């Protein structure tokens, strides 16, 4: 109930400042608005670093706390893949203080955030499952993931050449008409794709002239025009009568 | 005069920053190492509203620095991080700042494929400082 | 000026006096004690850490009790604290032994408090870094008052000096408020002795003395750690 | 940074610092002395050396080990001369001890009675701080054997194992780890730990002759200094 | 640099006194204190130096000091030099009762303290004393007698005082008040609150504060009133009331 858990962190809100000293309230205040607002897909990389603020204030805890800890700020780094963040974290003695098995599994599962790969990717995915039950949104963080990898795919095989047959082309992304040529369609919306393609013969074409200097410094500047004369006829009917 | 010019210079700076506000557009970020030269006006109120000290590192940034230096290190380690955060935090402050480059500076004494433990706790030991001082102040 | 000169004390141009002043701010540079009036009992918690580990705090003892009633804890400098023990060891027992019986501690502080009062007041060549908690247990009210080098005598239900002088202070300011519970009272100020306190914590790291209405108890660091870190 | 008599007077600094007491201590870094108190399960073992520029010198009057009882010894460190001015003292406010209470002092509160006027030595400027250091041992009944050390700022300090002065400073960074271990010690491991500790202080290990090793353990409790004969001994032992 | 050494023993250069010019500097430093003149008894108040409500308060009375049980007195300034002050004049009351089995008259006795305040004044070297402390009684020939100590060696005793340097706004007020044979004690009661709620600087005479301490003549007990903070809360209510009552007019 993600309502029901704003309103319990509304009650936080007021309640950390209420008595004296939180003692850790925004600690946890800040990683609360690092958990409903990741359901809220406010931002990425500054919900990460809620969890990172969130780690800074979880030295000297319950390490069964810790230990399970990691396993949101570092899945975390899986969902985004371009916290750029990266390199500061992982590199620090605070990040690498836990020598522990399951914070092993997961110094490579941070490693993984480095890796991408597909093929990679698909294969850890096995292995890496017993961290796929503790990710607090299943959906979501590896729906973007894919999806992001997905058009991360496509514009490798598409670059090389500059039209390429659909029939093929989608039996190494298993299917075409379903979704995967819609979502396609959807990148020429999105302007990340620039192409057609051509349902009779099954080839994908692209083509591009985007910029035109003669018509849009023109045309902009004769609507422009027609507000100079506009403006001025104040001028031209108040002076006759 | 070259120098009564120049600080002309500096208070022709310090008028152009009245002709700004209010109020776009303009950022300027200063710092200097003394405080007492500094001309009235430059401080006075209606050009700088806002000045925040550098606070003086103390213990809080060593354990800061000493994370960012050991982050840089390739680990590797061959070097104990325990020690160091307790008889050299005795003698740390200071030890500010470039100081713990030379004791990065004093690692190029090896001749050794990671520089030795010794090496690092050289330049601590030394300062060429205190006294003894703590306990024996107490004394 | 100047213009005070010395004998007994130094001089500012302002307030307060000079010199001495200096040894003032080694006080707050000194060991920081925590103390605790609490119902029908004082507690007292020290914080004594040594350099090296090559050292057993089974030797030295920072608390010193003078009467077996009265214990005493020090927040300031060294033996110039020593040196008021075996001082009040026969200040104490003198007036003790005067009228044969201990006599309720508010005149314990007043006659102890005296010649310690000139003694830190008076010209000691150097100055005296050395300030107390003074303690004690009179007529079913225990009492516990805060001295220093300025021979200004306080009365506290929770008081801190040296470290945690600022932090502490205020803390207790305003978590505790009047008289609350006794064990209660303890857990606050052990709280706020724990907030600019080193994250390792040990049975040597500190100490804690405690003035029972049927005399003063020393405690060791075996039952210290055996209590509650969070003692309460 | 100075301000008024504050450099003559032992008053402290804006910042709280003393000035003539903070002199003082590496008064004895000049001395140019070593000794390390190291104590072990049921003894202690002091560590000493002394220096012979001429042939002249002789060996009864420049050792520095100074006995105070027959069961209590002493070692000093720095300058010599203000140091047997508190031998004397010792063995004076020990025998009030005697005297008095009429039993054997504990050594502990010697070393507080000692600190106490050595506070006050530190208390006028008018009487030199008298930068003479002390170290002393003993033994008290069923506590085993003890150490103990004073500098001339004023407090009394022992522990199980604790060394203070020019070059001490890197014998007890060695001995953290070389003494534990922390176990039954046997008299030849005692002395094996005296010269290690020197070893890595100094590396000459030169000729057992101008060392100095005392010894306090309890078969019978009277202190002892070890003979020339059997510190050769156990120097060859330990070398092998 | 004719002044600018230390000196304390002899005085300055033009015939000012050197140290006492810096004595009363002092005085002038967190003092507090009044006093008015009163028909069959005498009042005076008080000021607690910390508003902590912590405080134990089992000092009782602090800034006011009983030397005697028909006489007391009120310290301003430092706390700690003042104590070797109190027992001092509380023996020398107490060995000049022993001597004539008869209270000790308050005339000789200030001028006595007084004369021990000024040989650490004079000679030695010796560091003045920085402390103010009033005295108030009653005595078989004038009556009630009111006195003020000085360091200087001449006391500042009148029938009013000022305490401290702060208290100056009061002394224009205690001269346009100032009355001869009405008392009704409670008629400068009530004007000392309007001294403490506008010419000190806390307003609203916070009890816990302060201290009132009053001494009513009786044959022969000459009781000494602590009061302290009891009916302070309704004098409170009182001076308020009267503030409620002076603005219906306008």
């Amino acid at each position: 109930n993600l309502p029901k858990a704003r309103a319990a962190l509304t009650s936080a809100r007021t309640t950390a400042n209420a008595i004296y000293c939180p003692p850790k309230l925004q600690a946890t205040l800040d990683m609360q608005s690092g958990i409903i607002h990741a359901a809220e897909e406010k931002d990425w990389k500054t919900a990460y670093s809620y969890f990172y603020e969130a780690f800074e204030g979880y030295d000297s805890i319950d390490s069964p706390k810790a230990i399970t800890s990691l396993k949101y700020m570092l899945l975390c780094k899986i969902m985004l893949n371009t916290p750029e963040d990266v390199q500061a974290l992982v590199s620090g003695k605070l990040a690498l203080r836990y020598a522990g098995r399951q914070t092993e599994a997961l110094k490579c599962v941070a490693q993984a955030s480095k890796n991408r790969s597909l093929a990679d990717f698909e294969k850890a995915l096995t292995d890496y499952r017993a961290e796929l039950r503790d990710d607090p949104i299943i959906s979501t963080h590896l729906a973007k993931l894919y999806d992001n990898l997905l058009e991360q795919n496509l514009i490798r095989v598409i670059e090389p050449f500059s039209r390429v047959q659909i029939e093929h082309i989608s039996s190494l992304i298993k299917l075409s008409k379903a979704d995967v040529e819609r979502k396609l369609s959807q990148m020429i919306l999105d302007k990340k794709f620039h192409g057609i393609l051509d349902q009779g013969e099954g080839v994908l074409i692209i083509f591009d002239e985007p910029p035109v200097d003669k018509t849009y410094e023109a045309a902009l500047e004769t609507i422009q025009n027609m507000s100079k004369v506009v403006d001025s006829l104040y001028n031209k009917a108040k002076k006759l009568t | 005069g070259a120098d009564r010019e120049v600080q002309r210079i500096l208070l022709e700076l310090l008028n152009q920053m009245d002709g700004f506000d209010q109020n776009v557009n303009v950022k300027v970020i200063m710092a200097t190492n003394r405080a007492d030269t500094l001309d009235p006006a430059l401080l006075r109120p209606g050009r700088l509203d806002r000045k925040i000290e550098f606070p003086l590192p103390d213990r809080r940034q060593k354990r800061l620095i000493f994370s960012t230096i050991t982050s840089k290190m390739n680990l590797s380690e061959e070097v104990d991080l325990e020690d160091y955060v307790a008889r050299p935090d005795k003698i740390s402050g200071a030890d500010i700042n470039s100081i713990c480059q030379e004791s990065g500076m004093l690692a190029v004494r090896e001749n050794r494929y990671i520089v030795l433990a010794k090496d690092f706790e050289k330049a601590y030991k030394t300062v060429i400082k205190k006294d003894e001082q703590e306990h024996e102040f107490y004394k | 000026e100047r213009g005070y000169s010395f004998s007994l004390t130094t001089f500012s141009p302002s307030g307060k006096l000079v010199q001495i002043e200096y040894a003032l701010a080694a006080v707050a540079g000194g060991a920081p004690s925590v103390g605790i009036k609490a119902a029908n009992g004082v507690v007292l918690a020290t914080e004594k850490k040594q350099k090296s580990i090559l050292y057993d705090e089974r030797s030295v003892h920072k608390v010193e009790p003078i009467t077996k009633h009265i214990g005493l804890v020090y927040s300031g400098m060294g033996p110039d604290y020593r040196v008021l023990v075996h001082r009040a060891r026969k200040l104490a027992q003198q007036y003790y032994l005067v009228y044969q019986e201990p006599i309720p501690t508010a005149q314990l502080v007043q006659r102890v408090a005296s010649v310690m009062q000139e003694y830190t007041q008076s010209g000691g060549v150097r100055p005296f870094g050395v300030s107390l908690l003074i303690c004690g247990w009179n007529e079913g009210r225990p009492y516990l008052f805060q001295s220093d080098p300025s021979g200004a005598y306080f009365a506290w239900k929770a008081t801190a000096m040296g470290k945690n002088y600022v932090n502490g202070k205020t803390f207790l300011e305003k978590r505790y408020n009047e008289d609350l519970e006794l064990e209660d009272a303890i857990h606050t100020a052990i709280l706020t002795l724990k907030e600019s306190f080193e994250g390792q914590m040990t049975e040597d790291n500190i100490e804690v003395g405690i003035c029972n209405e049927a005399g003063f108890r020393r405690l060791t660091p075996t039952e210290v750690k055996d209590y509650l870190a969070a003692i309460a | 940074s100075s301000a008024g008599f504050d450099r003559h007077i032992t008053i402290f600094s804006p910042e709280g610092r003393l000035y003539q007491v903070e002199y003082a201590f590496k008064a004895i870094n000049q001395g140019g002395l070593t000794s390390v108190a190291v104590r072990g399960k049921d003894c202690a073992v002091i560590v000493t050396q002394k220096k012979v520029p001429d042939k002249l010198l002789d060996s009864s009057t420049v050792t520095h080990l100074f006995k105070i009882t027959e069961n209590i010894g002493c070692v000093m460190t720095g300058m010599t001369a203000d140091s047997r001015s508190q031998v004397q003292r010792a063995r004076y406010e020990a025998a009030n001890w005697k005297y008095k209470y009429g039993y054997e002092i504990p050594v502990d509160m010697l070393c507080k009675r000692i600190a106490d006027i050595s506070q006050v030595y530190t208390q006028n400027a008018e009487m030199r701080p008298l930068g003479c250091c002390m170290i002393l041992i003993g033994i008290d009944e069923e506590q085993g054997p003890q150490v103990y050390k004073c500098d001339p700022a004023g407090y009394y300090c022992g522990f199980k194992a604790t060394a203070a002065g020019v070059k001490q400073t890197e014998s007890t960074s060695f001995l953290e780890k070389k003494v534990k271990k922390k176990f039954d010690w046997t008299f030849e491991q005692t002395v094996e730990t005296a010269i290690t500790c020197l070893s890595t202080v100094l590396s000459i290990d030169f000729k057992p002759s101008e060392i100095e090793v005392g010894v306090v353990t309890v078969e019978n409790p009277k202190f002892r200094i070890l003979t020339e004969a059997e510190i050769d001994a156990h120097l060859v032992a330990l070398a092998e | 640099s004719r002044r600018y050494d230390s000196r304390t023993t002899i005085f300055s250069p033009e015939g000012r006194l050197y140290q006492v010019e810096y004595a009363m500097e002092a005085i002038g430093h967190a003092g507090t204190c009044l006093g008015i003149l009163a028909n069959d008894g005498v009042l005076l108040a008080a000021e607690r130096r910390n508003i902590h409500k912590l405080l134990d308060e089992v000092f009782f009375s602090e800034k006011i000091y009983k030397l005697n049980e028909d006489m007391a007195c009120s310290v301003a300034g430092i706390t700690s030099d003042a104590n070797v002050l109190t027992n001092e004049l509380r023996l020398i009351a107490q060995r000049y009762l022993l001597q004539y089995q008869e209270p000790i008259p308050c005339e000789q006795l200030v001028t006595a303290l007084c004369d021990i305040k000024q040989a650490y004044t004079q000679f030695g070297g010796k560091r003045p004393f920085g402390v103010s402390l009033l005295y108030i009684g009653w005595d078989k020939h004038y009556g009630f007698q009111l006195y003020q100590s000085d360091p200087s060696g001449n006391y500042g005793g009148w029938k009013a005082t000022c305490i401290g340097n702060n208290s100056a706004a009061a002394v224009s007020m205690l001269k346009q008040d100032y009355k001869e044979g009405e008392m009704t004690l409670k008629s400068a009661l009530a004007l000392a609150i309007k001294v403490l709620n506008k010419t000190m600087d806390v307003s609203k005479l916070s009890a816990e504060k302060v201290e009132i301490a009053t001494l009513t003549r009786e044959n022969g007990k000459t009781v000494i009133r602590v009061l302290k903070q009891k009916e302070v809360e309704q004098l409170i209510k009182k001076h308020e009331e009267e503030e409620a009552k002076a603005e219906r007019e306008k």
